[PDB]
């Protein structure tokens, strides 16, 4: 069966630059290669068929080239919406096979996180639970740290974090940090604070609220 | 219109089997083949097999253990994939795709997220996320909704029934104690809320539930 | 008689190239390494097979693909024997006459 090697697995380019993805077949397959784009949580979408043929609806920005064993997918002037995984697929011999995929990453200007803290809702408290939610949004680079403090003292128990993949809207990243406590535990404390430390500032960005 | 329609999710206990469906619309030809592709979270696309509806013949990937059996119904223009005796290794999104006999997959379904687990289905509790009273706003305000205690994946969150897309971030779910939780964030000009309403819509295919939570300022 | 046998053979040949193209793909998919697996090139393969040219760019590797190939071959060859026999019949008459 035909092995399709896509390497490198991650390509990082600057906005507006021309980028090229590589797909190498284990044996010669003519021009029977097709390329798909798959955005985060999206289904694959065909971009180019038979190595270089355009697909209606696809921006003119995309093009393909090559024949034999080496194929290239190129994007002239990359933009945020191009952030996604890209896969090649061959149809020369049975069975059809797929390459392992290349992720496109865009290196944009640094951006500090927009931090928002949210007290638990009354609907949730009513059920005996209390979640305090903090959003660290639209920052770059993706490296970031969040620290919780309850009544001025660092808190670590009950904190779950989640980070998004690079955003296809503006090339930034976002993260959520959720501190969950029982209603009782929540009721015996005053101030809750979320602190974000990011490369864009020597001092942490802090947001807090008081239960009263 | 959507060319290939697949159900959003199926929960399956280890050892049980499930039959996935893919309803096709648009132009149909005798040369069409419907393919199935498996994708585990964070991994690539794996071909499972194909069937040609016009004749009913199916072929399968020989490199992997055969978990699938393909069939197709001509009158209902539906293709089926029977997965049997599943294990956690079978948990993944399974896409159906249509190939016009010319080697490329012109269109893909949205995929069915299949979770193999003994755990039970549980709809999510949706709570509002509105700023506290001391929070100062800029030209923009951020709101959100907390979706917790659901199983299995996935949930789909939209804002204002889909009309509000820009400025939205839905975070990946976190799994703790057989239950998932995530939150979604939306940012609108501070001047437009609460004058213009903001509601998050949360769909949980596995439990056939879809709830709305309007976000209003804290009393 | 002859022209109708020839005309019919031509119509029948066109049907065999299209059905042969469809059946060859049906037969060959599922056989690892098979290349006669998409319809446009299978129609091309049926044409270069029926004319007996047989470049070797594409060919069947399965039992049913090969049976389909032999039917295409014989359909092509037969059509041509019929056209040839029809031309001979035509000429023979016009020459009796001349
Ligand atoms: C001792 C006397 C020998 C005389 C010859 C006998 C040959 C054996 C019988 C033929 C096929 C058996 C199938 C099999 O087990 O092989 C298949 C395995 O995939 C593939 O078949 C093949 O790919 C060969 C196809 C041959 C087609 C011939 C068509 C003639 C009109
Ligand atoms: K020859
Ligand atoms: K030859
Ligand atoms: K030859």
């Amino acid at each position: 069966d035909i092995l399709l090697t896509q390497s490198p697995a991650i390509l990082s380019v600057s906005p507006g630059e021309r980028v090229s993805f590589s797909c190498r077949a284990s044996q010669s397959i003519g021009t029977d290669i097709h390329w798909y784009q798959q955005r985060t949580n999206g289904s694959p979408r065909l971009l180019i068929k038979y190595a270089s043929e355009s697909i209606s609806g696809i921006p003119s920005r995309f093009s393909g080239s090559g024949s034999g064993t080496d194929f290239t997918l190129s994007i002239n002037s990359v933009e945020s919406e191009d952030i996604a995984n890209y896969y090649c697929q061959q149809s020369n011999r049975w069975p059809f096979t797929f390459g392992s995929g290349t992720k496109l990453e865009i290196k944009r200007a640094d951006a500090a996180p927009t931090v928002s803290i949210f007290p638990p809702s009354s609907e949730q408290l009513t059920s005996g639970g209390a979640s305090v939610v903090c959003f660290l949004n639209n920052f770059y680079p993706k490296d970031i740290n969040v620290k919780w403090k309850i009544d001025g003292s660092e808190r670590q128990n009950g904190v779950l974090n989640s980070w998004t993949d690079q955003d296809s809207k503006d090339s930034t990243y976002s993260m959520s940090s959720t501190l969950t406590l029982t209603k009782d535990e929540y009721e015996r404390h005053n101030s809750y604070t979320c602190e974000a430390t990011h490369k864009t500032s020597t001092s942490p960005i802090v947001k807090s609220f008081n239960r009263n | 219109q959507v060319q290939l329609q697949q159900p959003g999710a199926e929960l399956v206990k280890p050892g049980a089997s499930v039959k996935l469906s893919c309803k096709a619309s648009g132009y149909t030809f005798t040369s069409d083949w419907i393919h199935w592709v498996k994708q585990r979270p964070g991994h690539g696309l794996e071909w499972i097999g194909e069937i040609i509806p016009s004749y009913g013949r199916a072929n399968y990937n020989e490199k992997i253990q055969k978990k699938a059996t393909l069939t197709a119904d001509k009158s209902s223009s539906t293709a089926f994939m029977q997965l049997s005796s599943l294990t956690s290794e079978d948990s993944a999104v399974y896409y159906c795709a249509r190939e016009r006999g010319d080697g490329y997959f012109a269109v893909w379904g949205a995929g069915t997220t299949v979770t193999v687990s003994s755990a039970k289905t549980t709809p999510p509790s949706v709570y509002p996320l509105a700023p506290g009273s001391a929070a100062q706003t800029n030209s923009m305000v951020t709101l959100g909704c907390l979706v917790k205690g659901y199983f299995p994946e996935p949930v789909t969150v939209t804002w204002n029934s889909g009309s509000l897309s820009s400025g939205v971030h839905t975070f990946p779910a976190v799994l703790q104690s057989d239950l998932y939780t995530l939150s979604s964030s939306v940012t609108v000009p501070s001047s437009s809320w609460p004058s213009e309403t903001v509601t998050c819509n949360v769909a949980h295919p596995a439990s056939s539930t879809k709830v709305d939570k309007k976000i209003v300022p804290r009393d | 008689l002859h022209w109708r046998a020839a005309g019919a053979a031509t119509v029948l040949l066109v049907i065999v190239l299209l059905a042969g193209s469809y059946l060859a793909v049906l037969a060959e998919r599922g056989a690892p390494g098979a290349q006669l697996i998409t319809y446009p090139r299978a129609l091309w393969w049926a044409c270069e097979t029926a004319t007996t040219v047989x470049y070797g760019d594409l060919y069947p590797v399965t039992l049913w693909g090969r049976l389909v190939a032999v039917v295409v071959m014989v359909a092509g060859i037969t059509s041509f024997g019929l056209v040839t026999a029809a031309l001979a019949t035509w000429f023979v008459g016009r020459e009796q006459e001349r």
